[PDB]
């Protein structure tokens, strides 16, 4: 009693159900370095000016 | 210091808005007022300094260099009005706009409060000099002439801009008053010396040091007379002035440093002086003579006692005087004869006898005769020299023979004997000249009854 598939049906994705777990780290990852302490806060203008030499602006 | 500097700004647009035949006069009237109004910096005081801004500060140094300045500005024009006459507008406004470029870069090199500051003015003063000495000088060794002044200077001030950004990467900053309050001793090392080598040569060059000196002799021959009137009077003192200033940071070093160039100066004052027995041009003697005192100066201000700053100061200003007069008396000859050889203009006294007065008075100022402050400057820098080293006077008391002789030899070839007969073209001397002279001459009477104003701060 086998029905042939049909065309464009052994190429559908399909879902399967497994009892086997998702494997957490399938890369083997090491930890990721932290990043930057990303700075942030309110601009307030240069202290004395561009300081460069003689200009006092 | 903007009451001085922006007035001394207008007088170029004043110059070129001005009508053809009145360039002269606007350009004197309104430089003496500018000369009235810079007298009030000599209010000093014995603290600090007159610290205007953060950019300009005065000081009893800064004071009287500022006001000789501003003083020889019109003195230049008087003395350019006769050679230029043939010369068309622009070229004269042209020439009386270098003058006055000129005379704002020195104004702000004096009294800058930074060190960068000074160094960037310091440098400006050359190209308004190198085109006056090229472009209007009469010989075709002006050329020449222009590029020795050039790459002299700048072959010595090159290497201290080095050592200045250097320094402002140390201490963390080049204003004097910060350097002056924070100071810390030299240790004797090899990067040390160079440092100290690096900021001295640059003034060395321009006082002349004896031995970088060949240069000026050149430049004073070959320029037009208001070239060597500012050349001998103020930019000289450049090199003094920044002597003066940078010696504050470079102890306890300048204890042993100093020896070559005080050999050099001590016997060069010798030489240079002698060289002025045997000159056949009149600007030559004067150069060597001004070669002379300038070492003198050197030898001032590398002692670095109370006594010696003090005599240093005021001989720089007597000097100036002096020089500037010697150099228009040489002119006014020149511009009658066209030749510039001593023996060819002979027994003017006969001819002229209000200039040999101006004459006798010239060479008696530089002869250093008392009270003048030629002489007040030199004694205490002789007596500042006695201290240092008892030997000393021995040197110091032959420059003393030799400058009289040479200089009453100047004033013998030139005044007395006999009147040259083939030279007939000797006309009566013109109410220019003579004001001329006496406004180089009065001045400096009239120092001599308050020789405090140019004493210095360590008056
Ligand atoms: C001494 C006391 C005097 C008191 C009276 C007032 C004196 C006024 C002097 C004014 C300042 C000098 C002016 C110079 C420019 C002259 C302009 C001119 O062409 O005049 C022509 C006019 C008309 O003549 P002319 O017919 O046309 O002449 C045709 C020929 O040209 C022929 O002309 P000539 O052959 O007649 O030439 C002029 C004559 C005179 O001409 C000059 O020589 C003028 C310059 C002389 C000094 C040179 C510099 C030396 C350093 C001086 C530093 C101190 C300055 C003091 C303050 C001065 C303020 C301005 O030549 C000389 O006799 C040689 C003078 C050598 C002097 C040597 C001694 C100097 C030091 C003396 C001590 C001073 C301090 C003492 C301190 C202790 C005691 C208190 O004749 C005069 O006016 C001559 C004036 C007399 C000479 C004065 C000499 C003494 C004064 C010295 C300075 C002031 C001292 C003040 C305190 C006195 C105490
Ligand atoms: C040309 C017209 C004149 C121009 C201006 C001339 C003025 C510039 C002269 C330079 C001043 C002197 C420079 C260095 C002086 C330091 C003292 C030192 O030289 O003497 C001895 C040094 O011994 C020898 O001199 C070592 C150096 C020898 C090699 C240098 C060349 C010598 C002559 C070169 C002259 C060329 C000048 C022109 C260049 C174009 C001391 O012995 P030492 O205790 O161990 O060293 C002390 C210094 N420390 C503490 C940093 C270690
Ligand atoms: C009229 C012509 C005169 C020509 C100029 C003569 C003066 C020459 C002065 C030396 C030139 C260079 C000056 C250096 C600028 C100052 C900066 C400084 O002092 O830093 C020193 C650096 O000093 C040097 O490197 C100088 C080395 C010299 C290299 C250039 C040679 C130039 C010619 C030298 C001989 C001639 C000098 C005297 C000439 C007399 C007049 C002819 C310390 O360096 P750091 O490594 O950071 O500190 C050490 C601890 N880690």
């Amino acid at each position: 009693g086998w029905v042939r598939p049909d065309l464009g049906e052994l190429s559908k994705v399909t879902k399967v159900k497994t009892d086997r777990p998702l494997p957490e780290n399938p890369y083997h990852s090491r930890a990721r370095p932290e990043p930057n302490p990303e700075a942030e806060g309110d601009l307030k203008p240069a202290k004395h000016g561009s300081r460069l030499f003689f200009w006092t602006m | 210091m903007l009451k001085i500097i922006i007035p001394t700004t207008m007088l170029l647009p004043m110059t070129w808005m001005s009508k053809h035949n009145m360039i002269w006069i606007n350009a004197t009237v309104h430089s003496l007022l500018i000369s009235l109004i810079s007298l009030s910096l000599l209010n000093q005081l014995g603290e600090n300094s007159l610290n205007f801004s953060l950019t300009f500060f005065s000081d009893s140094l800064s004071a009287p260099l500022l006001v000789l300045t501003t003083w020889l500005l019109p003195l230049m024009l008087m003395a350019s009005q006769s050679h230029l006459s043939k010369e068309t507008t622009t070229r004269k406004k042209l020439y009386i706009t270098m003058l006055i470029l000129l005379q704002l870069f020195l104004i702000m090199t004096f009294t800058a409060t930074e060190l960068i500051l000074f160094y960037i003015l310091f440098e400006a003063t050359l190209v308004p000099t190198l085109i006056i000495i090229t472009r209007w000088g009469n010989q075709t060794e002006r050329l020449n002439a222009g590029l020795y002044f050039l790459f002299y200077t700048l072959a010595g001030s090159l290497p201290l801009l080095v050592a200045l950004v250097y320094i402002q990467n140390t201490t963390g900053s080049l204003n004097f008053l910060i350097i002056h309050y924070w100071s810390h001793p030299l240790s004797n090392s090899w990067s040390n010396i160079f440092m100290w080598l690096a900021c001295i040569m640059a003034f060395m060059v321009k006082m002349p040091l004896y031995g970088l000196h060949l240069w000026l002799p050149k430049a004073h021959v070959e320029a037009p007379i208001a070239g060597s009137m500012v050349l001998a009077a103020v930019l000289l003192k450049l090199g003094g002035y920044g002597m003066m200033r940078i010696t504050t940071i470079l102890n306890p070093l300048t204890n042993y440093m100093a020896y070559p160039f005080l050999m050099l100066s001590m016997w060069g004052m010798i030489m240079t002086s002698s060289i002025c027995l045997r000159q056949t041009d009149l600007k030559s003697l004067i150069a060597y003579s001004s070669v002379s005192h300038m070492a003198l100066v050197i030898v001032a201000i590398m002692i670095q006692t109370p006594w010696s700053f003090m005599g240093a100061t005021a001989l720089m200003i007597a000097h100036g005087l002096t020089s500037s007069m010697l150099f228009c008396l040489a002119n006014t000859n020149y511009e009658r004869v066209h030749s510039r050889t001593m023996i060819l203009a002979r027994g003017l006294q006969t001819l002229l006898p209000l200039m040999a007065t101006w004459w006798l008075v010239a060479s008696l100022t530089n002869l250093a005769l008392p009270p003048s402050i030629n002489l007040i400057g030199e004694l205490f820098i002789i007596t500042a020299s006695f201290s240092w080293s008892n030997i000393t006077i021995i040197l110091m008391g032959m420059n003393m023979m030799i400058t009289a002789l040479y200089s009453l030899y100047m004033l013998i070839t030139t005044q007395r004997g006999k009147y040259t007969h083939h030279i007939n073209n000797i006309k009566p001397s013109f109410t220019r000249e003579n004001a001329l002279m006496a406004l180089h001459i009065l001045p400096l009477l009239l120092l001599t009854l308050n020789p405090k104003m140019i004493l210095g701060p360590l008056y």
